Parts: C-alpha cells; sequence; structure tokens
C-alpha cells in the first residue's frame, strides 16, 4: 500500500486567531501574511498554537515575498523564549474576495509542502469578519 | 609636531619631554577607544538603513 | 581559557575617579576591556563576553554574551559612575547571564574589578561563594578596592570556591602603585591559567 491521506480539522487556538485578524485587517487591503507556528500532533489535528506576521510588500505574496532572512530571525527569537516548535504552514488574507487560492498562491504553497506535506495555507476574509460570523 | 624637539629643549627640561610622549600614550589609547567606539556605530547604523531600505523598494 | 565564556563585572564607583591608576581609574578600564577581549579571541574565536556594572543601586546588565567586541564598548558607553557597586547582587545576577552562552560548551568564568572597599558581610558571601561551584562557576578577583586599607573577605571567597574542577578561581592584586592597571593585568596570566580537576 501507498499513503493515504484522509481528513484534517484544523484547530485555531484562540491566540493564532486574534492575531490573524488583527494583523490582516489592518493591512487589508494590502495583502497581509505570516507563518503559522504549531504542530502536528494525531492525524485528523492540525494544531495551530500561533502565528505571526512576516513583513508586508505591495507586491502582495509572491514566492518571493515570504522571505526566509526573516523567517530565520523570528525562530531564534522564538528559540530563545522557548516557543519554536515547527513551523505548520503559512497563511495570507485576500482583502474582501472569497476564501480561493490564486494561481500564484498555488506556488507558494506548492514549497511549503515540500518542507512539510502537512502544510496549510488558511486564507482569511478581515471585511468579512465584521459580521456575526468570522469567515476563514 | 610644534613641540618635543629642539624648540623645547629651551621652554622645559629634556626629561620633560621623555615623559610627555608617554603622557600622550595614556591619551591616545583613549582616543583609540572612542574611535573604535564610532567604528562600531556605524558599522550598525548603515545596516539599519540597509534594512529600512529594502522594504521600500519592494513597495517602490 | 580555552573554550570560555565570561561575564567581567566593572565596579562603578567616585573611587575610580581617583587618579591613583591613569588618569582615572575608569579610563584605565576601558584600555583594559579592549585588550582582554582580544586575548580570548585570539586563543579561540568561539569565546564570548559578556558585560554587567554595578551602577545603579542595584547591578544590570548592560551586555549580554555577545560576539562584537563593539558592543562591550558601547556599553562602557553608557554605563555611569555615581552608582556603587554590590557585590553580592552582582554574583547572582551574573550566574543567570552565565546560563545563556552561544555554545554550553564554552565555560563559566567570572571576572571582577574590585575599586572599593566591600562593605558586604563576609559569611554573607561565603554562601555565595560555594553556590558558584555548584553551578560550575570559578571567579578570578582583580583586587586593588580592598587594599587601599581593607580586610581581605577575599581570600576565604577563593579557598571557598577552588575544588576538583578546571574552572579554578584566583586571586590576583594588581600593584596600586602607577605601572599602569590594563599593563599588569594584560600581562598577568589568564590564558595561561591551569583546572583543578
Amino acid at each position: 500500500t501507498g499513503r493515504d491521506d484522509t481528513k484534517e480539522t484544523v484547530y485555531i487556538s484562540s491566540i493564532a486567531l486574534l492575531k490573524m485578524l488583527k494583523h490582516g485587517r489592518a493591512g487589508v487591503p494590502m495583502e497581509v501574511m505570516g507563518l503559522m507556528l504549531g504542530e502536528f500532533v494525531d492525524d485528523y489535528t492540525v494544531n495551530v498554537v500561533d502565528v505571526f506576521a512576516m513583513p508586508q510588500s505591495g507586491t502582495g505574496v509572491s514566492v518571493e515575498a515570504v522571505d526566509d532572512v526573516f523567517q530565520a530571525k523570528m525562530m531564534d527569537m522564538l528559540k530563545q523564549t522557548g516557543r519554536d516548535q515547527m513551523v505548520v504552514g503559512w497563511y495570507h488574507s485576500h482583502p474582501g474576495f472569497g476564501c480561493w487560492l490564486s494561481s500564484v498562491d498555488v506556488n507558494t504553497q506548492k514549497s511549503f509542502e515540500q518542507l512539510n506535506s502537512r502544510a496549510v495555507a488558511v486564507v482569511v476574509d478581515p471585511i468579512q469578519s465584521v459580521k456575526g460570523k468570522v469567515v476563514i | 609636531g610644534d613641540d618635543e624637539l629642539d624648540q623645547e629643549i629651551l621652554n622645559l627640561s629634556t626629561q620633560e619631554l621623555q615623559t610627555r610622549a608617554k603622557l600622550l600614550d595614556n591619551e591616545i589609547r583613549i582616543f583609540r577607544s572612542e574611535l573604535q567606539r564610532l567604528s562600531h556605530e556605524n558599522n550598525v547604523m548603515l545596516e539599519k538603513i540597509k534594512d529600512n531600505k529594502e522594504k521600500i523598494k519592494n513597495n517602490r | 581559557m580555552v573554550l570560555e565564556a565570561t561575564v567581567l563585572v566593572i565596579d562603578n564607583s567616585e573611587y575610580s575617579r581617583n587618579g591613583d591608576f591613569p588618569r582615572t581609574r575608569f579610563e584605565a578600564q576601558i584600555d583594559s576591556v579592549e585588550f582582554i577581549f582580544q586575548a580570548k579571541r585570539n586563543s579561540n574565536p568561539e569565546n564570548t563576553v559578556g558585560l554587567i556594572s554595578g551602577a545603579g543601586a542595584n547591578p544590570r546588565v548592560l551586555s549580554t554574551f555577545t560576539a562584537e567586541f563593539g558592543k562591550i564598548l558601547a556599553g562602557l558607553h553608557d554605563t555611569q559612575i555615581e552608582g556603587k557597586l554590590h557585590m553580592a547582587t552582582a554574583l547572582q545576577i551574573a550566574q543567570l547571564t552565565l546560563k545563556h552562552r552561544q555554545n554550553k560548551v564554552q565555560h563559566q568564568r567570572i571576572v571582577a574589578f574590585v575599586c572599593s572597599p566591600i562593605s558586604d558581610s563576609r559569611d554573607e558571601l561565603i554562601r555565595l561563594a560555594k553556590t558558584l561551584k555548584k553551578n560550575n562557576v570559578a571567579v578570578d578577583i582583580i583586587n586593588f578596592g580592598e587594599i587601599e586599607q581593607n580586610t581581605e573577605l577575599l581570600d576565604e571567597f577563593i579557598a571557598a570556591v577552588n575544588n576538583p574542577q578546571e574552572e579554578t578561581s584566583h586571586l590576583l592584586t594588581v600593584t596600586p602603585g602607577p605601572r599602569l592597571l590594563y599593563e599588569n593585568i594584560a600581562s598577568s596570566p589568564i590564558i595561561l591559567e591551569e583546572g583543578s580537576s
């Protein structure tokens, strides 16, 4: 047999959720992004313990607007505070459009999937989170 | 060097001139501390402009 | 010695505005630090130096461990001399700085300048002296404060720290008379020091 892939449900800790909203709305309509720090345990649980934001650009998301130099410094900042675990993916915020990956975003995602196959992309809509529903 | 030569044999003793350069050794050990202090700050400053301008060219 | 992290404690005082040493003691200490950094770095460049002061009514970290020669130097530009070194708390604050290191291979060492007679209690400091070696911290005391007419509480501190341990406590007393503070300390074994295992 091969490897079988099966359901997962992404559990967004209360901390993680506020940060994405705060960073994403504030930077809208310019695209916002950041990495998700967390851990995978189980085979049905992606647990995102924390997120942070990586520096915005007016080229929005790009494969080279991810910026690993900044990722590396940030990782060492969590390491000294004893909070580093495993980066479980990336999130990005589309402005007022729906949740769907753009063609460019597919290739951004293809990169993180090499590094860890369990990586997700979490697409956020902040201007639509001012309903009684949060759209993510 | 308008001093510590045969001008200054007249003004004060030749032994004052022996020791005087050796009080200028303390004095340049201090000016060297301050000059190297200023080497480290100009090395950090220039790299702090690099950090700024890198975002700025992306937006530009 | 090699593979070593060193917290240098600089005693900040009005005793170091004294012109015994050249042309105050503080301006002599500026030169001394620069020399010490290079000595260790040319023995082994994986060594790092941290710097704390006595300045204030409580010690403070001016530099955590850094491989940067200029960060130590910058720290001295920031520090203020109207503060007074309190040695009991400075040892304890150094012990915490010595837990953080670039690598954990780097040994633990304190170097302490003394420019004032210490008026903390002997029995109080003898507890601390024995705490150091459990943490594997030895302490080199450059003494020129307690020799302006004062007893050696130090004699007891150095014996208590010494034990089988490659970190080895040293008592150095530096001629207070003009010969240039930095010259004597630099010329004194500091990278020719020995263990005790």
